[PDB]
């Protein structure tokens, strides 16, 4: 868990201020499960770590070296389009998993703020946005069979537009 | 977050329990009734802390246990949202569902299966508490679908009996009619927003959201009851008092309205579905009520009595008041469920009859549920403190404090008042008359499983409104700005009704014959709503199914064309070509005219 | 549910089943029983009236309009006894109504226990493979040969035999 | 005995030769074993990568 | 019926129990890894890139 | 793969030269094996799919295939075992065979990179099928129904071969992968529109169109369990599988010379579901519940759409097995009372306490009950067709409403009155045949809690 | 009319083997047969299978795919560059076409 990546931003928990004489269960019911749930349950998670500490393991996050892309790739080779596609696939789970790490940082601060979620919850939603609007541009409308072949072409379908509107 | 979370989780864990003993080998060595009577009981005082720990802090929490998949940018998993809702319907609920097992354990006696009736039970309850904790659609929509199939295995527990398979398939086909909104409003959420969860759907504020209302709307109706879709409910009678009393009174019936409440969010800014809730909820205040003034059954008067608190609770829903439609939800279940309690009671004190018509002298002859059910009467009727008034009170003050329609405004109120007109209708019918039930007489209804159950829930229903609304956080601001004569306007209707009710029951009496009317015999029949859609709409669909389809497309049309003309084609041309006769003399005039047009060929084109 | 309608119904069972009805649903109408004796007494002053009466015509054609005036007068939601019909009750413990041949399957550690039980229902077979040829017989010999026929059974007489087609009268299940 | 329990030496026989044939068949295409842009190692560790 | 009930527990219990207690026990003392970053001079082989125990056994003995 | 198809072949002279008394059991427990053994193609740890060799490949499509048939096997073993009982011998060795063959035809087909080899077995599946059907059912008009199914299938395979070939001419290969890493765009034009048509018109029959529907009925209800079975699993999605390998190639022209198919497959799809409420042979309503399920399938693969796909073959799964075990269920009562009418046997569940659970639970899938594949996959094609055009949810409703009605007349007309006291003849329940149904449920539990294994390529 | 046995009659398996299993007629076999399935479909293959399928790891990548996003992310809100862009391959190495 890195903060940065999920924020979880901090807690203001204010004072108990007990304005009566009257008792509060919670309190004791609160004690006396801290005493007959966590205690034991924190001690057999101690034991299981002890066992780890003294057998520990280590292991790795993959690197993938970067291929030639499609733009340097030929016209009915396919020893380069099979690098390319595969990691056109590499990146597109992986956007995925962007795209989804975002929404998941949405829904902790609208369920956070509540009642405040429409003036304190505006960077996200805006980010939430600007990555719809990249995964749009990028794999919108590709279809089942998609491909870096097709994204290129959604890429200069999109540009020649684009350069259209800047001459004119 | 350890005691909340924990305490929310082992209600689940305790309920899931009796099942697994149910696959186990133990049931035949245990008192399964008591066993799972007592996890009820221990899943209630669990779920009576996060109660607590909300009145203080009013914090809610959204759990997340477990991964279920990723769909390319759409996961899918187990999440709980407790909030007020969840955690108050969970104890009500709880507490509710252990009277009627005990309750269950008394009147169900002599049936062998009763071990198989109590694990249809709770396998109803852990359905329904997956529908009020869920923090997503497809989860609510199992817990939808759950309630939905619960009901055709319990309408049909006696499955000899040729009426309740066709209410249990009556219900199966409405709910199913719901679900097609339900789907509908779930495929758009997923598409104009990529997910099924209530936070990502609450920043579509300010879209249109027109359409998915609509069909959450025919999800509420189908589930609820509702002019359109209805009649199920009544239909439902056909199970035990028990099934009668949980999945008819108190839950499986408050599921539309806890949707729309949870989706309330959006409701707030469309007043076209505000306006036919208004103008629909309504609608059933007042048809029901009707039909609940000349039906001679408990259950079918208990029924249609239910059906016109939900269209009441959606009247209030369609006037921006989900709070209030929520906090009638939870207090009407307590006497409505007492009433079932007693009308049981009752039934199996005399030979399994329900026709008010063949019974009478209840307030002397068994006093505590004549008590009991009085209570319940007044508490339904909206007595000024038991339990009614907390939350009637204050429906029936916005209804005319609102800019609203003036006929709704009306027609509930209407309803309002035969509600004590039928209350009164029993009361008189079954605990003031003569005795016209047959002459042997075994009543006994001193049994703590019977006794102890009722007492609990008259208790719940005198103080849990007092104990509810003197808790609960204030998320809406009501107007105790009026006039006397909108102030006191349900008190005061209600005992116009009850007098009205008085006399022409006393007319009742007094030797004059009863002439069949018009009026009567609509309210009677329920308006032919069945009488006339369960014979014409079978009878189309099915002689479509049959001449069309099956015959006239399938065995003739789609047979005669492409097979049958293959068939007959190459058959032709087969008997053509070998209609030969062994003449050399033709053989070789045929060989003629082939050397005749080859040549011709070749000196043609060339 | 014991015998079998006859090929046509005769104006006196007629006449009886419309007073039978007329009265049941006056009690449907009339919730006291005071109210319930007086119109009955009524009814059947009504129908005394017109008990000496021989027009055959004219019986039929009272009758007709009496059942006219029923259906017009009819109580739609009538009283109807649990168990019958129509009732709350009706084939309910169909579900528990299991046949007697289920038990020819049962396995020998389950009729183990049982056992005076099952000697008995033995000796009840021994006293159904000896008393069907003769039940055939009765009826074969007891046959009308003029062609008219109707769903009626006779008894047995002799000292020993039993009345043909038992079985399945006896033997069928408890109601419950 | 055998005549009867020699038939339990098939059908596990056939699972060792389906993966014999397919280390024949992976003994071949054998090119590009260590040409791939991706997965150009050094062989410092061993001499044969697959 | 209640037989082919019993004997499909049976045989199903026959060989989970062992099992379950064999996940257990593994998941007590062994315990899952932990993410290393990777010395730069040593090549990591196909198993040292997965988590549990069972899966890297699996694969180095296996795949 | 070949590890997977070599002990298949094995199977057969263990077969043989088994004792009359122990080639069953020898040849049931090693084909559970087979099963066991098919797993490894599940050991997918990257987005690189599985190339054993320049004739076979797996995917994340038909690795789920694969393994289905290679379970179905052990499970037709033991329900074609009561009857054939008395037949000899000789016989019964000629029936594994026949099935053992099935599954390594059916093996190769969907582990296979070649279209043409892909076409050979896809064609060669009707040796054994036409045998079984013919040989071992128990009417007069098999006959027909064998007839029917050969030529239709047939019918629809000549033009698929001839564009294959000129394919192979164009493009110097069939071979997948290849065909998609070097596929072109077309000209629009009404030879292309002909070789879309020939393309897809094969698969369009195995899997019944609504207008081509008029062998799957026949075929079920003349047929054998086992025959059944397989016909309802696999043979059934031979077409799916093709459609989706060779959809690839066609493209732009689906976007238009799809739209008579996805109306045929709405309509049919009620038009089908409606004969499942007023047909009275057991085993038609659930050929007509298989077409109206495949219609979906159909429509689905013509939008070409991820979720489109993932429900495709959700749906594809979950159907085979539902299916299977709604035929098997049906079977025990014909083994009992030798009729297929569904009216006649009623109050059932009395006797049979048990069997109406598993008749309940192959019902609460057919009718979509969540969580369940069958569902998860319903709602994506709907979803995806929803996208499409919003107009199609009213038809989906009504095809949901129908299946609701359909399924629980099933249960209730045989399982859910009172008795046919006069049935003396229902011998209790079998072990075997309850452990049918275990082996058909307990699978789609385990792959509604995994269902990652099922979505497909796109997943 | 012409030669040809007569329709058989229905036959109970139960009477003579009570602990019939639905397999043969032979008890042992019928047991054997029996054990068989319930030893190689239940107690293997849905338990080892459902243990191996289990602990397959990283299946097609979707835990890899989640870890090395995380890593992305972070680089990227670190060094101030945005979560994604418009144009996956960059515009420079592209050469459009002049209309
Ligand atoms: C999103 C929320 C998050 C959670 C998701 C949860 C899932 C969604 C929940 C919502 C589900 C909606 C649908 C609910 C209604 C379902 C309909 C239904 O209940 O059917 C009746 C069904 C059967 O009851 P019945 O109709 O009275 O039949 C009794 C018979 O007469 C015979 O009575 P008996 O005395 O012989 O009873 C002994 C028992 C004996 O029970 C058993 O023997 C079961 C075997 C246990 C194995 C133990 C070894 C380990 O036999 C039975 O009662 C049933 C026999 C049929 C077996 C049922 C098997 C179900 C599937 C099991 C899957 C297996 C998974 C593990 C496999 C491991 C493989 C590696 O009800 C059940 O008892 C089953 C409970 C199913 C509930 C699951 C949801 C839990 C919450
Ligand atoms: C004194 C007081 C002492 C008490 C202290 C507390 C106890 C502490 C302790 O014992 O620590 C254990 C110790 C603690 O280690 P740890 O710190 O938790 O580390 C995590 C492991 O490294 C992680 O390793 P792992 O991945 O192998 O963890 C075990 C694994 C277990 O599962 C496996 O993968 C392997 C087991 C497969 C069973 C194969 C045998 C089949 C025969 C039966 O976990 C799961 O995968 C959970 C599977 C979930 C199954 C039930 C899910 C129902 C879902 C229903 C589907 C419908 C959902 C609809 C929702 C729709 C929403 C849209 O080791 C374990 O955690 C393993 C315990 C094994 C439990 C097995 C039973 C789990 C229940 C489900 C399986 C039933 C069998
Ligand atoms: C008593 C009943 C016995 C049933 C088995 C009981 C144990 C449960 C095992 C089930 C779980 C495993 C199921 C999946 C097996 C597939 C894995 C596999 O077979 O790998 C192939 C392996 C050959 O390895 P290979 O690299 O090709 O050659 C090197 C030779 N040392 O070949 C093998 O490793 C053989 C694996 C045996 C499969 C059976
Ligand atoms: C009961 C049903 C009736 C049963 C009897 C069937 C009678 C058969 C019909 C008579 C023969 C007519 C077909 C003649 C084929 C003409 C050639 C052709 O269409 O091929 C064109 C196309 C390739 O053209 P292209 O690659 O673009 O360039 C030029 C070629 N290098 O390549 C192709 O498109 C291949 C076309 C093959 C023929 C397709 C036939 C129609 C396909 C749809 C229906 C399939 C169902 C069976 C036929 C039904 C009746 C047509
Ligand atoms: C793909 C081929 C298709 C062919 C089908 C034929 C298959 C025949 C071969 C036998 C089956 C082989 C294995 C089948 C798949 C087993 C999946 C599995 O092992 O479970 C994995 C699961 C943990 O999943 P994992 O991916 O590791 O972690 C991410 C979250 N899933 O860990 C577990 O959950 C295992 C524990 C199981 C506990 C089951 C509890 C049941 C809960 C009730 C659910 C009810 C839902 C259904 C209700 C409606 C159905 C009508």
């Amino acid at each position: 868990w890195d903060k940065d990546v999920y924020p979880e931003p901090p807690s203001r928990t204010p004072a108990p201020s007990p304005q009566t004489s009257l008792p509060n269960p919670i309190t004791y019911l609160t004690k006396a499960y801290d005493l007959v749930v966590d205690w034991p349950v924190t001690l057999v998670r101690e034991f299981i770590e002890r066992q780890h500490a003294k057998n520990r393991t280590y292991y790795y996050h993959r690197q993938y070296r970067r291929v030639p892309d499609i733009t340097e790739c030929k016209e009915g080779d396919v020893l380069c389009i099979y690098e390319a596609e595969m990691q056109w696939r590499r990146d597109f789970k992986v956007d995925q998993e962007i795209m989804n790490i975002i929404q998941e940082r949405l829904k902790a601060c609208q369920q956070r703020e509540g009642e405040n979620y429409q003036q304190n919850c505006a960077k996200e939603l805006e980010q939430f946005t600007k990555v719809t609007k990249a995964y749009q541009d990028r794999y919108l409308d590709l279809g089942a069979y998609y491909s870096a072949r097709k994204c290129l072409a959604k890429q200069k379908q999109r540009m020649l537009e684009e350069r259209k509107a800047a001459r004119q | 977050m350890n005691i909340f979370t924990t305490s929310i989780l082992l209600i689940f864990i305790l309920l899931l329990s009796p099942i697994l003993i149910s696959m186990s080998n133990l049931i035949k060595h245990i008192n399964f009734p008591l066993y799972t009577t007592t996890s009820i009981k221990f899943s209630f005082i669990i779920s009576l802390l996060p109660l607590l720990m909300f009145f203080h802090n009013n914090m809610e929490y959204m759990i997340t246990t477990w991964h279920w998949v990723t769909m390319n940018s759409m996961e899918l998993k187990m999440s709980f949202k407790t909030d007020f809702f969840s955690i108050l319907f969970t104890s009500v609920a709880l507490f509710v569902t252990w009277s009627i097992m005990q309750f269950s354990s008394w009147y169900m006696h002599s049936d062998p299966n009763i071990n198989r009736f109590i694990k249809y039970l709770t396998l109803f309850l852990i359905t329904m508490l997956i529908l009020t904790s869920a923090n997503n659609m497809f989860q609510l929509f199992i817990g939808w679908e759950g309630v939905g199939i619960m009901s055709f295995l319990l309408i049909g527990w006696w499955y000899g009996r040729t009426d309740a398979n066709t209410a249990a398939l009556q219900a199966i086909l409405y709910n199913r009619i719901g679900d097609i909104g339900f789907i509908l409003a779930m495929v758009w959420f997923s598409l104009n927003m990529n997910s099924w969860e209530l936070q990502q759907i609450m920043f579509s504020n300010n879209n249109d959201n027109l359409i998915p209302l609509m069909g959450l709307l025919i999800a509420a109706t189908g589930k609820s009851a509702q002019f359109g879709l209805h009649p199920w409910l009544p239909s439902a009678m056909e199970g035990p008092t028990p099934v009668s009393a949980l999945l008819h009174s108190s839950t499986m019936v408050v599921a539309g309205i806890f949707l729309l409440v949870r989706f309330h969010p959006l409701t707030t800014n469309n007043n076209f579905i505000l306006t036919t809730m208004l103008c629909l909820g309504a609608l059933t205040t007042l048809f029901t009520a009707i039909c609940a003034l000349t039906q001679n059954d408990i259950k079918k008067i208990i029924a249609f009595s239910t059906s016109s608190q939900l269209g009441l609770m959606m009247v209030t829903l369609g006037m921006n008041q989900p709070h209030l439609a929520f906090l009638h939800i939870c207090t009407h279940a307590f006497f409505k469920a007492m009433l079932f309690m007693c009308s049981g009671s009752i039934i199996h004190s005399l030979a399994d009859e329900q026709d008010i018509r063949k019974m009478g002298n209840i307030t002397k002859i068994m006093p505590f549920t004549s008590s009991c059910l009085v209570i319940g009467s007044l508490a339904l009727t909206g007595m000024p403190f038991l339990t009614g008034f907390y939350s009637k009170d204050l429906i029936i003050e916005a209804i005319n404090t609102c800019n609203t329609n003036a006929w709704a405004l009306l027609i509930t109120l209407i309803a309002t008042s035969m509600t004590a007109m039928y209350s009164m209708r029993i009361i008189y019918f079954v605990t003031m008359t003569k005795p016209r039930f047959p002459p042997l007489i075994s009543i006994n209804e001193n049994d703590p499983d019977l006794m102890n159950p009722i007492k609990r829930l008259a208790f719940g229903s005198i103080f849990a409104g007092f104990v509810i609304s003197y808790n609960i956080p204030p998320t809406s601001i009501p107007v105790l700005t009026m006039p006397w004569f909108l102030k006191t306007t349900a008190l005061i209707i209600s005992v116009l009704g009850f007098l009205i009710a008085l006399e022409l029951n006393n007319l009742t009496m007094k030797l004059s014959m009863n002439k069949a009317n018009p009026y009567s015999s609509f309210s009677t029949l329920l308006g032919f709503f069945p009488s006339i859609i369960h014979r014409i709409t079978p009878m189309k669909s099915l002689n479509l199914s049959l001449k069309t389809s099956l015959t006239l497309l399938d065995l003739i049309w789609l047979e005669k064309t492409i097979p049958k003309s293959t068939s007959t084609l190459h058959t032709n041309m087969t008997t053509l070509t070998t209609n030969q006769k062994g003449l050399i003399k033709l053989y070789f005039m045929s060989f003629l005219i082939n050397i005749i047009l080859i040549i011709i060929l070749y000196s043609i084109n060339l | 549910a014991f015998c079998a309608p006859p090929a046509y119904l005769t104006h006196q069972q007629k006449v009886l089943r419309l007073y039978k009805r007329a009265l049941r649903h006056l009690e449907s109408w009339c919730i006291h029983r005071d109210k319930y004796r007086y119109f009955a007494c009524l009814m059947r002053a009504r129908f005394e009236e017109h008990k000496n009466e021989k027009d055959m015509m004219r019986a039929t054609q009272l009758l007709r309009e009496a059942e006219e005036e029923f259906w017009q007068n009819q109580h739609p939601q009538p009283y109807i006894f649990p168990d019958s019909p129509g009732g709350t009750s009706f084939e309910r413990y169909e579900c528990y109504k299991v046949p007697e041949w289920c038990l020819d399957y049962w396995h020998p550690s389950e009729k183990a226990m049982y056992p005076d039980y099952f000697s008995k229902r033995e000796q009840w077979k021994k006293l159904r493979m000896e008393s069907w040829d003769r039940e055939v017989k009765q009826l074969q010999e007891e046959t009308s040969p003029d062609g008219i026929m109707t769903e009626a059974l006779p008894p047995a007489r002799r000292e020993g035999d039993l009345p043909p087609l038992w079985w399945h009268i006896v033997t069928r299940p408890r109601e419950r | 005995l055998l005549r009867e329990h020699w038939v339990h030496i098939l059908v596990p026989a056939g699972f060792v030769f389906g993966c014999y044939l397919d280390r024949k068949d992976d003994e071949k295409l054998t090119a590009f074993r260590n040409k791939s842009m991706l997965f150009q190692r050094e062989l410092r560790p061993n001499e044969e990568v697959t | 019926d209640a037989r082919f009930l019993r004997l499909m527990k049976f045989y199903l219990m026959l060989t989970g129990i062992p099992v379950i207690i064999g996940i257990t026990l593994v998941n007590i003392f062994i315990g899952e890894a932990e993410l290393a970053e990777i010395p730069e001079g040593y090549i990591p082989e196909h198993w040292e890139y997965y988590k549990h125990p069972i899966s890297r056994w699996i694969a180095r003995n296996f795949y | 793969m070949l590890k997977i198809i070599l002990p298949s072949l094995m199977l057969l002279p263990l077969t043989w030269l088994s004792s009359p008394k122990k080639t069953w059991t020898n040849v049931t427990s090693y084909s559970f094996l087979i099963s066991l053994t098919s797993l490894t193609l599940l050991w997918q740890t990257d987005e690189n799919y599985k190339n054993f060799s320049n004739m076979f490949s797996s995917d994340p499509l038909s690795t789920p295939l694969i393994i289905l048939t290679a379970w179905l096997l052990p499970l037709m073993l033991m329900a074609s075992q009561n009857h054939l009982k008395k037949d000899n011998n000789v016989l019964q060795k000629l029936y594994i065979s026949m099935l053992i063959s099935l599954q390594i035809l059916l093996i190769m087909t969907f582990s296979a990179t070649e279209l043409i080899m892909f076409y050979i077995l896809f064609e060669a599946t009707l040796i054994p099928t036409l045998i079984i059907i013919t040989r071992w059912g128990n009417q007069t008009e098999r006959l027909n129904a064998g007839i029917y199914f050969l030529f239709y299938t047939l019918i629809g395979s000549i033009p698929l071969l001839i564009a294959l070939i000129l394919i192979q001419n164009h493009v110097g290969t069939l071979n997948l992968m290849i065909l998609s890493f070097t596929t072109h765009t077309l000209d629009a034009s009404w030879s292309n529109n002909l070789l879309w048509l020939a393309c897809m018109m094969a698969f369009l029959i195995k899997m019944p169109l609504y207008g081509v529907h008029l062998w799957l009925p026949k075929a079920h209800v003349e047929a054998p369990i086992a025959g059944s079975m397989i016909l309802a699993a696999i043979l059934l999605k031979l077409g799916s599988y093709g459609m989706i390998r060779i959809s690839i190639i066609l493209d732009p022209l689906t976007k238009y010379m799809a739209y008579p198919f996805i109306l045929l497959s709405l309509w049919g799809m009620i038009m089908t579901s409606s004969i499942c409420l007023r047909q009275t042979d057991l085993k038609s309503l659930i050929a007509y519940s298989s077409v109206s399920h495949m219609a979906l399938v159909i429509a689905s693969i013509m939008i070409q759409t991820p979720w489109s796909f993932m429900g495709a073959t959700m749906l594809m799964i979950a159907h085979g097995l539902t299916s299977s075990l709604l035929f098997c269920l049906a079977n025990s009562n014909y083994e009992r009372i030798h009729s297929r009418t569904m009216i006649m046997a009623r109050g059932l569940q009395m006797v049979f306490p048990l069997m109406a659970t598993w008749w309940l639970m192959a019902s609460l899938a057919n009718l979509a009950l969540p969580p369940s594949i069958n569902l998860m996959g319903e709602l994506f094609i709907t979803m995806s067709l929803f996208s499409w055009s919003n107009f199609t949810i009213i038809l989906m409703g009504i095809n949901i409403i129908i299946t609701g009605m359909y399924s629980m007349y099933m249960i209730i007309t045989t399982q859910r009155g009172k008795l046919t006291n006069h049935m003396i003849n229902l011998q209790p329940s079998h072990t075997r045949e309850l452990t049918l149904m275990a082996l058909h449920m307990i699978p789609l539990i385990l792959l509604t809690t995994s269902p990652k294994l099922i979505t497909g390529l796109t997943m | 009319q012409w030669q040809e046995d007569p329709e058989p009659e229905d036959e109970n398996v139960y009477a003579k083997n009570p602990d019939f299993h639905g397999y043969d007629s032979d008890p042992v076999v019928d047991v054997w047969n029996m054990r068989a399935v319930f030893f190689f479909g239940f107690s293997i293959v849905l338990v080892f299978g459902t243990t191996f399928v289990a602990y397959v790891p990283d299946y097609r990548m979707q835990e890899w795919a989640r870890r090395e996003a995380e890593r992305l992310v972070k680089y990227r809100e670190v060094n101030g560059l945005p979560i994604m862009e418009s144009n996956y391959f960059d515009p420079s190495k592209i050469q459009l076409p002049e209309d």
